[PDB]
């Protein structure tokens, strides 16, 4: 259930401005298979589990 | 209640009590911590208590891929259809992949070298960080999965990531089978036991029960007697690698930082290839690095791995030595004289009797490792029977065994026969010189070593669609 | 349990079609011999002080380790015919076969 | 288990000193073969409509009885060399050996 | 859902559905009731479901003495120190004991003859009232216990009740063992299988597992093929008795009143000795009194015992016929023709394949009872293997086996060798003429009968303690 | 847990003023093991469990 460090790579590919559409849908369905339906619930799970994800926020 | 910090015997704690005149633990009020294994049917007064296996019994490389569906997804790289296993996103060893990091509650790997802040690794099995030599082997198999999937991707552009992942996985599982049964088990059992317990494979048999026996979880810990007190690292001329060539084992447990920051896996693999194992002798059973200082950097007290072995057998309700002898069709010594003959050692037989009173009560691990070794093997007849019986069941009762009709084609099987562990090291590390003949026997640089280019690669032409 | 498949399941389910949990994960070990417990069914030998095993007191595991297993590390005999890779593959292999869970602190 | 005894316990406990539940009452049967359930671990063959066994439909037990077991009872063949006491000792003996409980309504 | 009245399939109910064109149950929405056997580990999805044995596996006469300590105590007469089993306090059988009455919350015996108001009997096992023939045997052993105890009291007056009870029990247990292994099992298995599976006893082996195997609870139901459709009662000239000499079995289940009010155990015992068993034949497996009308007097519908056996085997997760064949080291037929060869009956093979599709799936009881009988036995090779194996374990794995050194003296063992079931009948009933030779084979009066006076009693002189 | 018909005869032995004391205490001990510590408890159990006890007035 804990967020893993390598899944921080999968937030970069979702935020990539010209990454393939069928790739970015797979990662959303991956994270939605573990209860995380938005990107804002992907950074809020990485937060609680000990990482820094305000390196996207303002 | 907390078995780690308390010496109260209340479930689920079964702490090991301390005798008078212990050479290390002077205070008899203290204990060595121990959690009883989880019961299959918790709280029952009908069932006879039994323990759980959390992994697949099959030799299926589940230590790479995981034994549970959620974990198995987590291990995969889901950012492309290349069918790869996730790799570490922060570190490399000289350009090559390291295992991704796990995210545990009480990360023991963080408590070895606090400043480095290198957490434990995530793999198909939870013990991947326990010694860096184990980690290296894990990292090797991860890389070999990625190499294969890459090569298959090239050879079959059509294939999706599922297909690439499964085909690579199926190859990796077949390599673990071949290394294990062709190269490893013969050197464990010796020729005689090998022919008796593993006769040439015929075909899959769906009536063979492929489960791990409870006793095997204890019997296969024979390998604690092979453990050397140091971790050896050697440079690219197979010389001691500075400035920590020989690290005491009690400073490598959970020391994930050593892989990441003290030179990756190459030095460690070279040291496993070019150093001897410890020999099991009757008066040199097991070293104090595991017997006195097991996990001492990450716990209130150093554990005793041999003593834990014996406590565990009692936890699991395992019959003693004579009952296992009888199971195996071996004679059962009743007196000290008879036990002497069986062990070729009346002195050891007197010391076993002084403790146990009867050979009926000798704990299976202690009994097994005490026996003299079979010609050209590293276990005696009791352990050879248990170990050999188990591996026969894993082979004959496995539907996906690599030689089973229909798993691989004849051409694929022929390609697969060319594999070997030294080749896998060539293919996935910066090492160019590796152990020859049998990697498990070869132990001396340079006489036992060859250049990589002398070893044939695995040819995947028979995987072409 | 499907009637045609192509690869292993992750958990090991369905390897054996007639008894599909056999060799699968999170299942009980098989017993080759009847279990031997202090009370027949649950308590390990060594649990209750004063309770013997088959006529003789239970030896402390640490006491056995002290008398039988302990040796001077300077006496260590190297194996002329086995590498340390031989030890290590065995642990790697063990980790493919069995892990016995315990409760967590 | 006491070390001397002279009679059987009622429950059968302690008959086998090393494994003292063996053959005692209110214990699990020993399995000589691994079990075969529809789902691998619990549901009996015939439980779920449409689920086959090893390739084939599960025959209704009552259909098997109708088609194989039933015969005209007036055509019964007496056993020249067994008495009815042979039948009755078998039932009595069975009643010494096993009773499988069921939940009560 | 209550399994006795509902046909809804919900745990713990596993009702047998009714096929189209059933010869008896025309209502296809009805069902034959069936409660799944209690799981050893309720509600788990780690364990593989297993069932429970409520009795002791050992051949220890636990069907007389009970298998639980509260029951064992209740079965004893606690009003003196004679070491006796409790007897009925309202009824006798020509001056001899009947079993005491149980006090059940839902008592089926009371539903068989309502006006007679006779409840079920209390014994070491709960099924003692299921047929009067079985009741009669439980009653015989009760009496034999009290006779031994009486006789031991006479021999050793200083012995207390506990001593007398235990010593009598030890003899009864030995007697059940001897009749079972010397007289009964050889006629079940035949000589060949007897030698193979039960070689001469050496000594107690503490590594032999004495548990009952799950499969044995199903395989030992082979006896259902031996059941005759009537209860036969014979007078003291071995002639049919009274107005109801041949009662259909569907009117004797739980009919405890017949023992109490229709003439005691003597006529029943004569009936068992002087009537043939039913022969099992491939075309005559089981009679409609158990197949159509099992327990019909005490519940909403008549059960089908063969069908129950096969439903029960599935409930217990038992492997099919070929798997058991393989376990026994017997060839496993794959085709109808091969099954035909194994059964020496292609016709039956075709019938079994029309039902099951493959011999891999034939239910163990159905396949076991379908096999041709061994020479001078009454089971085929498969059931001979399972039954023989089980009884080998009960013997060799029993620390109190009557021939194990230290259980009895040599003198006692020699005394015990003289016992026979015919003699036990003479000593505890009004019967003066009994089966000769082997009681299980002797079946025709007067050809196979002798006077009780020609048989030697059990001599208890070596049980004398100063 | 149910009172048994044959146990009624134990009530007779206990209310017999000329029965050996040893005998009676044995029976009281049998009944105490089932949670019945006095004769009035024994009769009452018999009553609850369906037996006529009216000859014990
Ligand atoms: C006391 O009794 C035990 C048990 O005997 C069994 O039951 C009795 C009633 C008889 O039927 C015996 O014939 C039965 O064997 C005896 O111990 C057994 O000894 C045999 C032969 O030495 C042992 O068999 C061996 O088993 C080896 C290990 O594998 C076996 O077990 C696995 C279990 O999964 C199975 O896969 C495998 O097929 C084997 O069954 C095997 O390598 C070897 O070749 C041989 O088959 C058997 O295991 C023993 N059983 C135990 C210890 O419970 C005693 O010999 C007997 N003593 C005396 C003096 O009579
Ligand atoms: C497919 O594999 C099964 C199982 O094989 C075992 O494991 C493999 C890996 C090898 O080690 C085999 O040698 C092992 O046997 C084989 O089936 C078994 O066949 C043997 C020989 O026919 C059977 O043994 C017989 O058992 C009879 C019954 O008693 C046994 O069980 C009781 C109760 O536990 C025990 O007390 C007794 O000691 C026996 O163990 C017995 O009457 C007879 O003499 C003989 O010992 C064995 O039971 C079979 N097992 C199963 C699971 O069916 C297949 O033959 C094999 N097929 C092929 C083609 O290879
Ligand atoms: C660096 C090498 C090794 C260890 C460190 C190590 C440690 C353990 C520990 C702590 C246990 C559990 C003890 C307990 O019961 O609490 C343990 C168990 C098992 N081992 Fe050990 N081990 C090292 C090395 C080996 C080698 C070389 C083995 C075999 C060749 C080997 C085997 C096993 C096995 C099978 C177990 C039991 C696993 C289970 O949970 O089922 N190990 N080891
Ligand atoms: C004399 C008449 C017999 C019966 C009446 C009778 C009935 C049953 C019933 C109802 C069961 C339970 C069925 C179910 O699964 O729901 C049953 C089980 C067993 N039998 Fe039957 N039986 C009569 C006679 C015999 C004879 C002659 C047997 C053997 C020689 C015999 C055996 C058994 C056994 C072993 C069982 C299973 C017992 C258990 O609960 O483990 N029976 N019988
Ligand atoms: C039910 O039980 C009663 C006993 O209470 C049976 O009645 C007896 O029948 C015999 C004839 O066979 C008479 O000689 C007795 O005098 C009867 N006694 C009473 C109390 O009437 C009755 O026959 C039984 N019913 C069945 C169907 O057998
Ligand atoms: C997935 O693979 C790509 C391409 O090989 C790599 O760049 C990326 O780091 C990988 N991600 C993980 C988590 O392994
Ligand atoms: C701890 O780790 C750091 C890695 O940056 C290393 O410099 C240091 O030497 C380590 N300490 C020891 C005692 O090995
Ligand atoms: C106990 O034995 C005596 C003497 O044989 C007898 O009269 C009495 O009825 C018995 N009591 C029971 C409950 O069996
Ligand atoms: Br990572
Ligand atoms: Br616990
Ligand atoms: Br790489
Ligand atoms: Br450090
Ligand atoms: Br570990
Ligand atoms: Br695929
Ligand atoms: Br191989
Ligand atoms: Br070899
Ligand atoms: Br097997
Ligand atoms: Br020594
Ligand atoms: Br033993
Ligand atoms: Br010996
Ligand atoms: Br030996
Ligand atoms: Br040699
Ligand atoms: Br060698
Ligand atoms: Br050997
Ligand atoms: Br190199
Ligand atoms: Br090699
Ligand atoms: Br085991
Ligand atoms: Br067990
Ligand atoms: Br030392
Ligand atoms: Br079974
Ligand atoms: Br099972
Ligand atoms: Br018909
Ligand atoms: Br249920
Ligand atoms: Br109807
Ligand atoms: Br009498
Ligand atoms: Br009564
Ligand atoms: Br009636
Ligand atoms: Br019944
Ligand atoms: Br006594
Ligand atoms: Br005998
Ligand atoms: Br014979
Ligand atoms: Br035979
Ligand atoms: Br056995
Ligand atoms: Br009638
Ligand atoms: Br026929
Ligand atoms: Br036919
Ligand atoms: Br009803
Ligand atoms: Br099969
Ligand atoms: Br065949
Ligand atoms: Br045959
Ligand atoms: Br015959
Ligand atoms: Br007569
Ligand atoms: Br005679
Ligand atoms: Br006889
Ligand atoms: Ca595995
Ligand atoms: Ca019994």
């Amino acid at each position: 259930a804990n967020f893993l460090e390598h899944e921080l790579s999968y937030i970069d590919v979702l935020l990539d401005k010209n990454a393939d559409q069928a790739t970015k849908d797979n990662l959303r369905s991956y994270f939605a298979d573990k209860g995380l339906h938005s990107i804002k619930d992907i950074i809020n799970k990485a937060k609680q589990d000990g990482f820094d994800v305000s390196k996207y926020e303002h | 209640v907390n078995c780690e910090t308390s010496c109260v015997q209340q479930p689920p704690c079964f702490p090991l009590k301390i005798p008078p005149n212990d050479p290390r633990i002077k205070n008899q009020a203290d204990c060595i911590p121990f959690f009883r294994s989880c019961p299959a049917c918790p709280g029952s007064n009908i069932t006879i208590r039994n323990q759980i296996n959390a992994l697949t019994s099959f030799v299926d490389a589940s230590m790479v891929y995981g034994s549970e569906e959620p974990l198995a997804r987590n291990l995969r790289n889901m950012s492309n259809q290349l069918g790869l296993l996730a790799v570490n996103q922060r570190f490399q060893d000289n350009g090559r992949a390291l295992l991704p990091f796990d995210n545990l509650h009480d990360d023991p790997c963080l408590l070895t070298n606090r400043s480095a802040r290198i957490p434990c690794f995530l793999a198909g099995d939870t013990r991947s960080s326990e010694m860096p030599e184990l980690t290296s082997m894990h990292t090797l198999l991860l890389r070999e999965h990625n190499r294969l999937a890459t090569e298959l991707k090239s050879l079959n552009p059509r294939w999706d990531g599922e297909r690439l992942y499964q085909e690579a996985r199926k190859i990796v599982g077949a390599m673990v089978q071949i290394i294990t049964y062709r190269d490893y088990l013969p050197l464990v059992l010796g020729p005689t036991a090998m022919r008796k317990y593993l006769p040439t494979y015929r075909s899959y048999n769906d009536s063979v029960d492929p489960r791990i026996a409870n006793v095997f979880t204890n019997a296969f810990r024979y390998g604690h007697t092979l453990i050397q007190p140091f971790m050896f690292r050697l440079d690219n001329r197979y010389q001691p690698m500075e400035p920590n060539p020989r690290v005491p084992l009690s400073r490598v447990f959970f020391a994930s930082w050593r892989v990441v920051l003290e030179g990756g896996i190459d030095p460690i693999l070279r040291g496993l290839m070019a150093t001897p194992a410890k020999l099991n002798r009757q008066n040199q059973i097991a070293v104090d690095e595991i017997r006195e200082r097991l996990f001492e950097q990450v716990m209130r007290i150093g554990l005793d791995l041999p003593a834990l072995n014996m406590q565990r057998s009692r936890d699991h309700g395992l019959p003693g030595y004579n009952a296992w002898r009888r199971f195996c069709g071996l004679p059962q010594p009743e007196t000290v004289g008879q036990l002497g003959t069986v062990l070729r050692n009346l002195k050891l037989a007197r010391k076993l009797m002084e403790q146990y009173g009867t050979p009926n009560n000798i704990d299976i691990w202690m009994g097994g490792v005490s026996e003299p070794l079979k010609r050209k093997g590293r276990v005696g007849p009791l352990l050879a029977c248990i170990i050999g019986t188990q591996f026969r069941k894993l082979r004959d009762g496995d539907r996906f065994w690599w030689e089973n009709e229909g798993v691989f084609s004849m051409q694929q099987r022929q390609a697969l026969a060319q594999i070997s562990l030294p080749r896998i090291i060539c293919d996935n590390t910066g090492i160019t010189t590796v152990s020859k003949n049998n990697i498990f026997m070869s132990n001396s640089y340079p006489r036992d070593f060859v250049n990589c280019s002398t070893l044939p690669a695995l040819n995947l032409a028979s995987w072409r669609e | 349990c499907p009637e045609q498949d192509k690869y292993r399941t992750i958990t090991g389910m369905c390897n054996n079609r007639r008894s599909p949990t056999l060799g699968a994960s999170n299942r009980a070990f098989v017993r080759w011999l009847p279990a031997e417990y202090e009370d027949g069914f649950s308590l390990p030998y060594g649990w209750t002080p004063g309770v013997k095993r088959n006529g003789f007191p239970v030896a402390l595991a640490r006491a056995v380790s002290n008398e039988i297993v302990r040796f001077p590390t300077d006496q260590l005999t190297p194996d002329q015919e086995r590498s340390l890779m031989f030890m290590q593959w065995g642990q790697l292999l063990d980790h493919d076969l069995d892990f016995t869970p315990e409760p967590a602190a």
